RNA sequence: ACCUCGGAGCAGAACCCAACCUCCGAGCAGUACAUGCUAAGACUUCACCAGUCAAAGCGAACCUCAAUUGAUCCAAUAACUUGACCAACGGAACAAGUUACCCUAGGGAUAACAGCGCAAUCCUAUUCUAGAGUCCAUAUCAACAAUAGGGUUUACGACCUCGAUGUUGGAUCAGGACAUCCCGAUGGUGCAGCCGCUAUUAAAGGUUCGUUUGUUCAACGAUUAAAGUCCUACGUGAUCUGAGUUCAGACCGGAGUAAUCCAGGUCGGUUUCUAUCUACUUUAAAUUCCUCCCUGUACGAAAGGACAAGAGAAAUAAGGCCUACUUCACAAAGCGCCUUCCCCCGUAAAUGAUAUCAUCUCAACUUAGAUACCCACACCCACCCAAGAACAGGGUU
RNA sequence: GUACCCUAACCGUGCAAAGGUAGCAUAAUCACUUGUUCCUUAAAUAGGGACCUGUAUGAAUGGCUCCACGAGGGUUCAGCUGUCUCUUACUUUUAACCAGUGAAAUUGACCUGCCCGUGAAGAGGCGGGCAUAACACAGCAAGACGAGAAGACCCUAUGGAGCU
RNA sequence: ACCCCUAUACCUUCUGCAUAAUGAAUUAACUAGAAAUAACUUUGCAAGGAGAGCCAAAGCUAAGACCCCCGAAACCAGACGAGCUACCUAAGAACAGCUAAAAGAGCACACCCGUCUAUGUAGCAAAAUAGUGGGAAGAUUUAUAGGUAGAGGCGACAAACCUACCGAGCCUGGUGAUAGCUGGUUGUCCAAGAUAGAAUCUUAGUUCAACUUUAAAUUUGCCCACAGAACCAAAUCCCCUUGUAAAUUUAACUGUUAGUCCAAAGAGGAACAGCUCUUUGGACACUAGGAAAAAACCUUGUAGAGAGAGUAAAAAAUUUAACACCCAUAGUAGGCCUAAAAGCAGCCACCAAUUAAGAAAGCGUUCAAGCUCAACACCCACUACCUAAAAAAUCCCAAACAUAUA
């Protein structure tokens, strides 16, 4: 999202162009377990959003 | 970790025990249900766990009928009086069409 | 951490359906006092036990809730009835630690080492062009992100091995990859020269000695052209070591009532094997540094300061020999002496079409671009030998 | 909380039975740890001296010095030497050959090769290729997951035993 | 006879073994299924039967036919052991030489022990040899008898030693201890035969169910037509025809209940794993052909002989980047801002002369200046394929071949 926002904002003409997202903000939670942790012991905590 | 406990209960084995067109005897349970999915109709009684049993012996028929609750059922009457005009509520009902007559008159004496 | 019961998802629509899967709850409360008796027919938590609904009838009247629970024996009671967080919840009437002093039966059904699978982690290359680089994306570095590869780390899995696949470093001998540390060739530069940085090609040859530490590593001293990165059962213990690490003894600090223990430190501590089979046991083209001159030349304001060509001197490696020196003495050796010869491909140019210019050309085309050793062969009884384990070989005029 | 950092002679508060005293101190000592400084060496994670709530030292769980002693552990001057740079020569045993006597572990059968791949995941025996007359003797230890010992580590068993 | 072609020993264990997992040198001999309750079959008699007892709403009596082997560490009882060793008792013995003459003193023999190294490791030796060491007038060493014994003794505590494996001696007996664990289990031939789950000091086992087997009795069993199954996707349930021949019940039991890949729907993990967990369906644990070897992918199943034939699945294709030429005066250093910012630092506007040039699209300048593009003319004509890598470790890996009619 930051790559797209920065590249489009740099490259556009703010006097004759306009840009909108057709994709919502990151909402689906992606979870990761601790590093070096064996298999099992419950589901890992929420890491980020996609 | 795994702080989620419980949820180890088995399936209730509920549902339809007698489908459409099945010959049924008096007292046979037609359906078992946690909520009122199928409603009692003609010659079908309801037991206090909302179970459906055949009050008479015959053929099980599943129909779709209008729903008029008892005027003492407060939640249902509130839903009805909050239903817009021109709309009739529908439910699925279970009936037993009785197969035999109640009895016969036959000769027993020649007095 | 959990152990029993219920609801929702996974499991979308008859039933059922797991995970140390995702959430929410339960171990009651309230009403009634016919919450009395009895009896067709059914359902059923995949067995059983247990649990659930109920027509009619007798007698009266005219239960809500989702789970809301515990068997048998036995105990209390005249009787009816009532007794466990028996919660490890199908419940043994009542029993904890520790073992490195340990033992047995097994298990690669199961961990440690190794291999294997995977690539989260780690490493590399490319794409994109923000940014840094006085300016300038692309001399050099490089964000967000993308694409691909590698199998050196830390993991993860538990697939061979527990009727043994012996272990960390070191010695010895090294085989290989190139992602090249040096030596070779080339392109670019923010390359004047010397030095550098970056990229292409190149695995023939080489890649030091010491102090501390068991160390791999790491720090330091002195060099060198350089002191490469890895794989090889973290190469190699039937070739070696045993400093470390995880047997039995002991001490210190801590834990524990104690036995005893510590993924903490310290002192000590048995490393067996007569090789059956495979494999193998003599394959002659050497590299590098330094000195001189070129030359204080090119270059450069100066300071600094080459590359080619050539000459010499070494060192290592390979092969060999004893004239002297030395260990020594009819001889074997080095600390001594002698000899050691080919290229290597990245690219830079000329002519010239497709495309009547130009263009180094996956256009036709032009240029840079081995010899040596060995080689005959029933004299053989025997003897000698610089030849040799035996055999074989050479000499015996 | 209080004297620029550090640190409190000092003040306040709470608990205990008492709140670690003298002495020593980076230890034969949990992590930090190769603590900081000086000597020793060209170079020191070694050794000695010093500082040090040692945030887990400490007084018959004996604390701290000191004289002798120690096949105890560590450091070191000088000398010595094949310990090594870097190995060589000789003698004896062993060895090899001839003669006499003559075992043991081991052994499914073997007419018992190399590379790459495959496969119960590391092949002499499978697939593709390569190599290939037969047979002794000496030597080597890379392989036969070589021999030995129903793993000395780990787990399991409603298997044991010792101790508290 | 070899040379050709084909062919991955056996048993056990396991999801799966050529496996580099177990056992086996070989021969001969020896070496491992014992029985009841019931049932079934065949007789005898029959409302009774059996040579008392017992059973009997066709039963009773008799026979047949069904249930292994080896192995612990252990526990207990009674004996035997202190000729080794631990300690003690009785009465004995030995200790050269030197220092100094006193010493659990020093050097050092005999003697006792065993620090370190080397050899040896089925050895000379079930702990030795060689050198080097500690002590050697004492808490010393040693000969002879005697004593303390295992629920113990003894111990300058090493949980040491007690007749060459002492965390509790050895022997005999209970004892053919026990083993949910490993190993083994011996003639021929045929047939049926593959894994939902629940409890459990249970997940290495067992019981019930499920599946499987046999013998009987009976009638429906699978595939399924329409209609039917709830509010908050693939499909399934039910189901008459139809095609077929199985199904249910009764009686008797064993065994399986430690599971692997592939396709699909998901969950966990990294939208890792030959990873783990459910479900549906295959295959494997049974044959054969193919994908190189090959478990799980594809083809195919019911068994024999044949020197017959038709077929099934079944052999990888791809090779990429040329792009113009010629020309350019000028209203103006448009205005504002700034020291200047001149087309090009930032703003407003974007007109306008030549035939034809943006109040300028990139560069480039402190600013300037400069050079390319868009523009005239020029002319054959914009010629326009719209695409894109590489690495590892013993030695590349069939040989090859573009062209003779499916
Ligand atoms: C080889 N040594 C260092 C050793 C090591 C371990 N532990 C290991 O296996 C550790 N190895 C690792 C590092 C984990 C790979 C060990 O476990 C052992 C032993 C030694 C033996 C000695 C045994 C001895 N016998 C059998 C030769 C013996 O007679 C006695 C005795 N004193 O009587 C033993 O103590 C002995 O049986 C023993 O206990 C040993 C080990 O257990
Ligand atoms: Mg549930
Ligand atoms: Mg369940
Ligand atoms: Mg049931
Ligand atoms: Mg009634
Ligand atoms: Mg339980
Ligand atoms: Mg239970
Ligand atoms: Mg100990
Ligand atoms: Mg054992
Ligand atoms: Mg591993
Ligand atoms: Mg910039
Ligand atoms: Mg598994
Ligand atoms: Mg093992
Ligand atoms: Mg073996
Ligand atoms: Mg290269
Ligand atoms: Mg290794
Ligand atoms: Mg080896
Ligand atoms: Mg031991
Ligand atoms: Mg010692
Ligand atoms: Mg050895
Ligand atoms: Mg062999
Ligand atoms: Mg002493
Ligand atoms: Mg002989
Ligand atoms: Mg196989
Ligand atoms: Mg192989
Ligand atoms: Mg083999
Ligand atoms: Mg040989
Ligand atoms: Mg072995
Ligand atoms: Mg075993
Ligand atoms: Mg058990
Ligand atoms: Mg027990
Ligand atoms: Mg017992
Ligand atoms: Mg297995
Ligand atoms: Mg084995
Ligand atoms: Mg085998
Ligand atoms: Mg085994
Ligand atoms: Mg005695
Ligand atoms: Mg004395
Ligand atoms: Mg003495
Ligand atoms: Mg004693
Ligand atoms: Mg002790
Ligand atoms: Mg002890
Ligand atoms: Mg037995
Ligand atoms: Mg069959
Ligand atoms: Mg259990
Ligand atoms: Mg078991
Ligand atoms: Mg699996």
């Amino acid at each position: 999202f930051e790559m797209m926002r920065l590249t489009i904002n740099r490259s556009m003409d703010p006097k004759n162009m306009f840009a909108i997202w057709r994709v919502p903000a990151p909402f689906k939670p992606i979870t990761r377990k601790s590093v070096g942790h064996r298999m099992g012991g419950g589901k890992g905590a929420i890491d980020h959003y996609v | 970790s795994s702080k989620n406990l419980g949820g180890k209960s088995s399936g209730r084995r509920q549902g339809i025990k007698k489908m459409e067109g099945h010959y049924v005897h008096a007292g046979n349970i037609i359906a078992t249900q946690r909520h009122f999915r199928w409603h009692p109709g003609a010659h079908v009684g309801v037991g206090k766990n909302k179970c459906l049993y055949a009050l008479e012996e015959g053929i099980v028929r599943y129909t779709k009928e209008v729903y008029v609750p008892h005027p003492r059922n407060t939640e249902a009457v509130d839903l009805i009086t909050r239903l817009p005009k021109g709309a009739v509520l529908y439910k699925t009902f279970v009936h037993v069409v009785p197969a035999k007559p109640e009895g016969t008159f036959k000769l027993v004496a020649m007095l």
